[PDB]
């Protein structure tokens, strides 16, 4: 989709975003999202 | 005439208002969340 998977300085906030998350993304509340399981959960190369 | 501002009212508690003085130039905005589960 329109998701960029380049690495970033991901700023860490303390709000727990993930209240009923995986059911929401499997339902597709978000416009465009990427489920990365396992090996692809790293920072991709530059 | 009632001189009302978007800050003088209470609706701005719902919206963090930041002044971007060139908004006709922005084709598109984007924001990336990364939720680790």
């Amino acid at each position: 989709e329109g998701v960029e998977n380049r690495p970033f300085p991901y700023l860490t906030v303390d709000a727990d975003l993930l209240s009923n998350l995986r059911q929401s993304a499997a339902e597709g509340l978000f416009h465009s999202f990427d489920l990365l399981v396992g090996k692809d959960a790293r920072e991709a190369g530059i | 005439i009632q001189y009302v501002r978007f800050l003088e009212t209470a609706l701005a508690v719902s919206c963090v208002n930041t002044e971007f003085k060139d908004l006709s130039r922005m084709i598109d905005g984007k924001i990336q969340f990364r939720i680790s589960v």
